[PDB]
């Protein structure tokens, strides 16, 4: 742990990375989380929303 | 600021995304007790330090550095006189050397 | 309460981790910097029972024994001036160990001076510390000696319009 | 299942119940092909910064 | 257990005593600072939209 300081940084950094990537699996009360199923599921009428 | 105790110097290095700095530092050590006194009364006049401290070993007056420990002979070299032995508190008695 | 609510919540992903998180960043950041400031020393430097300093006086800032808080009077008056999923988490330090921490830091700085900031704390007299202060600022030691008592009287009334200030101002 | 990238041939081995894979981001970054029973490694295609 | 500030040190002081040092360590020390992240950067529109 002597190089705890740099680490903290690198870690803190690949985490909101990470979470970001994360944030792509929710569809945010939407029917999928994939744009592609929407787009191949439903008209534009109801894939705008 | 650079390290813990007195510092000397500091060498840089490298690290990833960041530097680390070897700080090199002097510390006291290995300290001993002394009998101190502000001023040396001598010839009706008060005798200060140029830039160290009068200490004592218990039956000789010496003046010495103030980080470390060397003493010397208590000269009018390494002293400067100021005023006579009625104001300064604690002023102690001790001849004072003439080269 | 509401587990439809947590349900419709979850749909929109680790927000609410990310949330507590950065809370308890925060939280843990609060607590470093009180370390960083108040814990400097890992020796509880005591001042002696005679407090004989060549006049100088420190009892508004040494620590009162007749208080339980065990602070000085600065402090107690400093102390007495400031006035649905929420929760409030103690400070790691409490108000008396941070107190017992500026106790150590003036028994350091009245006793041994600057010297147990660089390494083991070294007596010296109080006067010859004040002197070795003055040639600091470039001002010759025998200044300080022949003019020892007003200037332990300065300090000390200096002092007490500190206090008297805290005291007289909202 | 639509998507655009670079198929190539995959050292992953499924199980029978199995038809596609999911990745972090829960884009299918493995499939089985529906006709011949093999699996394909789906990586995209290159993105830059001009 | 109620974490211990550290260990009691009672400076010997009296009017005219004083301590010397007469010797020393000469002591190195480490300090870890960060300069610089990793630069990352993000298509919004990709990223939103692929
Ligand atoms: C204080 O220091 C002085 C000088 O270092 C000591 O005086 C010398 O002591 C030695 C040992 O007995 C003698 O051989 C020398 O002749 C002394 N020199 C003089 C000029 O007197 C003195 O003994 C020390 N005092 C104590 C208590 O340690
Ligand atoms: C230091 O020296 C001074 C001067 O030699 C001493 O002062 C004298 O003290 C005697 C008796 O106390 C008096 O009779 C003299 O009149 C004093 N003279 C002066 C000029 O003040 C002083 O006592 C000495 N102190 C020590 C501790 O040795
Ligand atoms: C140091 O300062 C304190 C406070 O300024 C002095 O305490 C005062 O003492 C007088 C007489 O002894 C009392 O009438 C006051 O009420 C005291 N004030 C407080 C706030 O307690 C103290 O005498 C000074 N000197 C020493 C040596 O401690
Ligand atoms: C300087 O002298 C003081 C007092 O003579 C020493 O302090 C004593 O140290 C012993 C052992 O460390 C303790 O048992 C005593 O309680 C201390 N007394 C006081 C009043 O603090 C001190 O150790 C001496 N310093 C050196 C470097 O020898
Ligand atoms: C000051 O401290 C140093 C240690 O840093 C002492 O050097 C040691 O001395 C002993 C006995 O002479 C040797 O066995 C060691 O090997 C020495 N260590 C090193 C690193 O040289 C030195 O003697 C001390 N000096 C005084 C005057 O106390
Ligand atoms: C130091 O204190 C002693 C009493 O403990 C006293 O006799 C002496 O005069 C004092 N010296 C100074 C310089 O205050
Ligand atoms: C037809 O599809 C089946 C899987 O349903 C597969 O086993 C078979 O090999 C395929 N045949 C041809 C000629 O592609």
């Amino acid at each position: 742990s002597a190089l705890g300081k740099l680490q903290d940084v690198v870690n803190q950094n690949a985490q909101a990375l990470n979470t970001l990537v994360k944030q792509l699996s929710s569809n945010f009360g939407a029917i999928s989380s994939v744009l592609n199923d929407i787009l191949s599921r439903l008209d534009p009428p109801e894939a705008e929303v | 600021f650079c390290g813990k105790g007195y510092h000397l110097m500091s060498f840089p290095q490298s690290a990833p995304h960041g530097v680390v700095f070897l700080h090199v530092t002097y510390v006291p050590a290995q300290e001993k007790n002394f009998t101190t006194a502000p001023a040396i009364c001598h010839d009706g006049k008060a005798h200060f330090p140029r830039e160290g401290v009068f200490v004592s070993n218990g039956t000789h007056w010496f003046v010495t550095q103030r980080n470390f420990y060397e003493p010397q002979i208590i000269t009018t070299d390494n002293t400067f006189v100021s005023g006579n032995c009625d104001v300064v508190i604690g002023i102690v008695n001790n001849t004072v050397y003439d080269p | 309460d509401s587990t439809e609510c947590s349900n419709l919540l979850l749909q929109y992903g680790s927000f609410c981790t990310q949330l507590n998180r950065a809370l308890t960043g925060i939280a843990v950041e609060q607590d470093k910097n009180t370390q960083e400031v108040f814990a400097q020393v890992k020796q509880i430097y005591k001042t002696p029972p005679i407090k004989d300093f060549g006049g100088f006086n420190f009892s508004q800032i040494l620590p009162d024994p007749s208080k339980p808080s065990k602070r000085s009077p600065i402090e107690d008056l400093l102390f007495n001036k400031v006035t649905n999923g929420l929760t409030v988490l103690p400070p790691l330090l409490t108000d008396e160990m941070i107190a017992q921490y500026t106790s150590a830091l003036l028994a350091g700085t009245i006793t041994s001076g600057w010297t147990f900031g660089a390494g083991p704390a070294l007596q010296i007299p109080f006067p010859m510390q004040m002197a070795y202060r003055f040639n600091g600022i470039g001002v010759t030691q025998n200044v300080l000696y022949e003019n020892q008592k007003l200037i332990a009287n300065q300090f000390n009334s200096a002092i007490g319009k500190i206090q008297d200030s805290l005291s007289s101002t909202p | 299942l639509t998507g655009t990238g670079v198929l190539t041939e995959s050292n992953k081995k499924f199980l029978p119940f199995q038809q596609f894979g999911r990745d972090i981001a829960d884009t299918t970054d493995a499939v089985r092909d529906p006709q011949t029973l093999e699996i394909l490694d789906i990586t995209p295609c290159s993105f830059g910064g001009v | 257990y109620t974490m211990s500030l550290g260990a009691e040190n009672s400076v010997a002081y009296s009017n005219n005593s004083i301590a010397i040092p007469t010797n020393f360590t000469i002591s190195v020390t480490t300090e870890i600072l960060p300069v610089s992240m990793t630069k990352t950067s993000v298509d919004c529109t990709m990223y939103i939209c692929g």
